[PDB]
């Protein structure tokens, strides 16, 4: 009913994508769903005067026996009208990342109730591709509100706000959050009670006439970060001090204060790499005064919403993983470090991708949008595996690092 | 008479802004004009195009070309300004499918639908802008003014919105037919089976009889078309497929173009002959760009030539592939950045081959190249049959697992077994995670000056061993290397290195076996003879002992 009128920018065409190879059950199970969606009027046929075309993939969410389409609409929201009349924005929640718990629904189903603008759905045009290109892809387009498109949760607002009424008045406390397809509820109460709460939330979904019986917990308030530390030792070679000297030069772009002029001192000579140097007074002095600057935060970091938001990540061997999310250099503001080896532990590229996804999910809690990232990883090797691990309904902008960084020894 | 489902048109619509072509109308002969009239007088009895009215604001040029060694004529419209003004359309026509991905088949017909080809509807609002003009003999009468009815040849939508209505028109058939495979390609339709061929033919009347409700008739007669097929560059047979022929022509004088003509035909036959080569014969083509220009073939050139003419002596073709069996790719090394694979199912049958390249850059190993191979050969395969090939690779298992768990970046290849064929893929060296006890400590630097090109490289280690050598031509970035490469000299079967420069480490933590680099070159050659190696890296200019004591030696 009633559709919302929607634009691109000024001066550009519709996204023209071209669909990247996709796997035997991958096409299968696209096929299914597709024929199923058009039966239910969320897709229709289109013909040759439609140029445009977005790629699209499946894959199979946490814990599911079942493929979920995934559109990937990357050009299609870079080419989209930003989101105005109504909405200028919504002030993002700065308590849900203080929240105990935070449960991750995917809410998407609900766009397909709305209908999308009818001089727009042209744009939303995807292909089934057929293996070996033998008989010509099946090409689609949305008469509804898609999954994974920018416009879907900001003309869907509106219904929203009067399906979660109820819910809110009722439980005051409780912070929902909406990014693209996914809905974020925190609460503090205990872990049964809070799901037995999202199982309440759900059911207000459900009954408004209608992925969603599944939920993905965090715990943003036991989220740690990466201080600078230093080892303390008792007996330090002249590598060790080396180490520790290349450290705090380091160190010393984020905090000025820092001096390494003593411990260098100590490297006077030319030593064996493993001879044991005692430390001289100065030394220690140094050594001290620097673990004290060290223990508080970086000068003059903020964020700005008007910049993206930048992740590396460096690889640390053993499934470890270390990453940093920043605007300017050396003005990190978050930073982290993953151990837990979900699977992945014989493969380098699922461990990356699942680390990409994390990453991501901490972005949008925090500051309420995604980062772009800078990969360790060369392109073709991503390019033809990430797909296979991806979990989740949004995707992120990346690029490749091919030259290894030195810093990667730092964070370590 | 029969009622016929009518061909629905596809919505045409100009570029934004733009309006049709008014193009002048070239004059003609005088029997080019009384030709363009009797053509066009019989397509507007087919109903193929209408004559209108003066108001029509718009034209397109419009041509008589002789049958060569025949007196007929035909109509040539040139439609290249109607083509630049007309919205872009979907085309499914690329993806073409690749011959090894193709099912085998014991019967395939074809069947002409011309007469579907020329006489597909064009959309009512777009018609108008069609419109051409057979100029007057002796113009002393106004044009006879037409415009289109029906897709026009050469207009630039014409063949998708032909292959849309033809493809809409024969999904049920196919959808009701899983049986059979149908493929259109221009005028004709391919409709093969595993069927009886009692029960084959019965399908092929069957989808005639199909297509008759659209009007669309087939000729009765027998195609003159059979297997095998000469079909993009290919040779289709009922069970296996191949290249068309490959001749590599015999010259005591090549030019550019030839080489180009020569590597075309020899990329064209990697696909299904194993083994070719065009490192060598590509390299000719380096620069330049005068067509004209003869280019004396190098020894190396002249050997993968001659190496290309044995592996082309007699055919080889490929077989279909069988849904019911897994993919094998299998790779080998071919020496200076050349890699080349087959694919197959049942041994020594293969469904193709193929080769790949060193991507250009500075420094390089072999691990990374075949890392990237198996990347390509991945895509590849999922274009082409929608699944992952196990691999069979020349590298050992553990080597792998040194490689992936040390190498800086995240790097994974899929389900994979080692196959002992050389040469096989190996790690030339590794360096220590730990400096080495009992081991000599080089602190080693260099710096040049930017004008004048001068420069040192040096070291001093622990057991006041020192060198320092005067350099010239040289750069900053090069005396360190230079530098590192002296303490590798220098030193036993074990050692330590302390250097400040940041490009070194980039270098060597990238791994490289070979690089275009003289310098890394004889650095790697260094590494490989060594038993242990520790590098390590210091801030420059801190007052670090033995770094500074080099640095202040090598600065003159
Ligand atoms: C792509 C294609 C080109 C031609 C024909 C193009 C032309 N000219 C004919 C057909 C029928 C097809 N389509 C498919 C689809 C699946 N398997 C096959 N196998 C197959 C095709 C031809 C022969 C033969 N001889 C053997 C096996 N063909
Ligand atoms: N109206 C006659 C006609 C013209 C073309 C046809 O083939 C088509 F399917 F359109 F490609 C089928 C029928
Ligand atoms: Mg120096």
């Amino acid at each position: 009913i009633e559709t919302v009128p929607v634009k691109l920018k000024p001066g550009m065409d519709g996204p023209k994508v071209k669909q990247w190879p996709l796997t035997e059950e991958k096409i299968k199970a696209l096929v299914e769903i597709c024929t199923e969606m058009e039966k239910e009027g969320k897709i229709s046929k289109i013909g040759p005067e439609n140029p445009y075309n977005t790629p699209v993939f499946a894959i199979k969410k946490k814990d599911s026996t079942k493929w979920r389409k995934l559109v990937d609409f990357r050009e299609l929201n870079k080419r989209t009208q930003d989101f105005w009349e109504v909405q200028l924005g919504i002030p993002h929640p700065a308590g849900l990342k203080k929240k105990k718990s935070v449960t991750v629904l995917d809410v998407g189903d609900a766009y397909f109730s709305v209908p999308l603008d009818e001089d727009f759905r042209k744009y939303t045009a995807f292909t089934i591709p057929s293996i070996n290109n033998e008989t010509p892809g099946i090409r689609y387009q949305y008469n509804v509100l898609p999954q994974g498109w920018k416009g879907s949760p900001a003309i869907f607002q509106s219904s929203m706000t009067k399906i979660l009424e109820p819910f809110k008045k009722q439980n005051p406390d409780i912070v929902i959050y909406q990014y693209m397809d996914d809905l974020y509820v925190g609460s503090d109460l205990e872990i049964g009670q809070h799901r037995t709460k999202i199982e309440e939330l759900r059911q207000h979904l459900l009954r408004w006439g209608l992925f969603l019986w599944m939920g993905y917990e965090l715990h943003p308030d036991k989220w740690t970060v990466q201080p600078i530390v230093l080892p303390e030792k008792d007996s330090w070679t002249v590598n060790d001090i080396q180490k520790l000297v290349g450290k705090l030069n380091w160190a010393s772009q984020i905090y000025p204060g820092i001096k390494v002029r003593q411990l260098s001192k100590l490297l006077r000579g030319t030593k064996a790499l493993t001879e044991v140097i005692p430390l001289t007074e100065e030394a220690e002095l140094e050594l001290a005064e620097n673990r004290e600057i060290l223990k508080e935060p970086v000068h003059g970091v903020y964020y700005d919403p008007s910049k993206d938001l930048i992740a590396e990540i460096q690889k640390q061997g053993q499934g470890q993983w270390t990453y940093q999310i920043y605007q300017e250099p050396f003005k990190n503001l978050k930073t982290g470090k993953y151990a837990r080896m979900r699977g992945a532990h014989t493969n380098d590229v699922k461990q990356l991708t699942e680390a990409v996804q994390k990453i991501t999910t901490e972005s949008i809690v925090i500051w309420g949008k995604t980062p772009k990232f800078k990969l360790p990883i060369q392109k073709e090797t991503w390019e033809t595996w990430w797909t296979e691990y991806w979990q989740a309904t949004w995707i992120p902008e990346w690029e490749f690092v091919n030259t290894p960084p030195l810093v990667k020894l730092w964070y370590q | 008479m029969v009622p016929i489902s009518p061909i629905e048109t596809v919505p045409v619509k100009l570029k934004p802004g733009m309006d049709g072509p008014k193009v002048k109308q070239w004059p003609l002969t005088e029997e080019k004009i009384k030709a363009l009239v009797e053509i066009c007088t019989e397509m507007e009895k087919e109903g193929k195009i209408s004559k209108i009215g003066p108001e029509n604001p718009y034209n397109t040029p419009v041509f008589a070309i002789k049958k060569k060694d025949s007196t007929k004529w035909r109509k040539l419209v040139d439609f290249r300004e109607l083509n630049k003004r007309t919205q872009d359309f979907w085309e499914v026509q690329l993806g073409i499918p690749h011959p090894a991905g193709l099912k085998k088949k014991k019967s395939v017909t074809v069947l002409d639908v011309g007469d579907a080809y020329f006489s597909v509807p064009l959309d009512e609002d777009f018609r108008k802008y069609t419109a051409f003009t057979i100029p007057s003999i002796n113009n002393e009468t106004p044009g006879i003014r037409y415009q289109y009815n029906v897709l026009p040849q050469g207009w630039k939508g014409s063949p998708a919105i032909f292959q849309s209505s033809m493809t809409k028109i024969l999904e049920p058939f196919a959808a009701q037919n899983p049986d059979i495979v149908i493929y259109q390609y221009m005028d004709d339709l391919y409709v093969g089976s595993d069927l009886e061929i009692g029960q084959h033919r019965t399908k092929i009347e069957e989808l005639r009889q199909h297509l008759l409700r659209w009007g669309l008739t087939t000729p009765d007669k027998k195609h003159q078309k059979e297997p095998p097929f000469l079909w993009m560059g290919y040779e289709l047979h009922p069970d296996k497929w191949t290249v068309q022929p490959i001749v590599l022509p015999e010259k005591d004088s090549w030019t550019v173009n030839d080489i180009q003509k020569l590597v075309g035909k020899l990329n064209w036959a990697s696909q299904i002959y194993p083994g070719i080569k065009v490192r060598q014969l590509s390299k000719l083509l380096r620069g330049t760009k005068a067509l004209t220009e003869v280019i004396p073939l190098t020894e190396e050139a002249e050997l993968e030539l001659a190496e290309n003419r044995e592996i082309l002596k007699e055919p080889v073709h490929g077989v279909y592939y069988d849904p019911s069996k897994d993919l094998i790719a299998e790779i080998q090394k071919q020496g200076q950045g050349q890699w080349t694979y087959q694919i197959y199912q049942e041994p020594f049958k293969n469904l193709k081959t193929g080769k790949y390249a060193r991507m250009r850059g500075a420094h390089t190993n072999d691990v990374k190249q075949l890392t990237e191979a198996v990347q390509k050969i991945t895509t590849e395969s999922i274009v082409i049959w929608g699944k992952t090939p196990k691999f069979k690779l020349p590298i050992q298992k553990e080597t792998w697992e040194t490689w992936w768990t040390e190498y800086w970046q995240a790097t994974w290849i899929p389900e994979w077994e080692f196959v002992n064929t050389p040469p096989l893929v190996k790690l030339w060296y590794q360096l220590e995670k730990e400096p080495i006890v009992g081991a000599e400590t080089f602190y080693v630097d260099g710096a040049a000056n930017r004008e004048t090109k001068l420069g040192k490289a040096g070291y001093v280690t622990n057991k006041g061993r020192q060198k320092v050598v005067p350099l010239t031509n040289t750069t900053n970035q090069k005396t360190e290397l230079q530098a590192i490469y002296l303490a590798l000299q220098d030193s036993g079967l074990e050692v330590n290195i302390v250097t400040d420069s940041q490009y070194a480490l980039g270098i060597i933590q990238a791994q490289p076996d070979k690089s275009e680099s003289e310098l890394v070159n004889q650095i790697i050659e260094q590494l490989i003879k060594k038993e242990k190696v520790y590098l390590a890296w210091v801030p420059a200019h801190k007052g670090i002992g033995g770094n500074e004591q080099v640095d202040k030696l090598v600065s003159a």
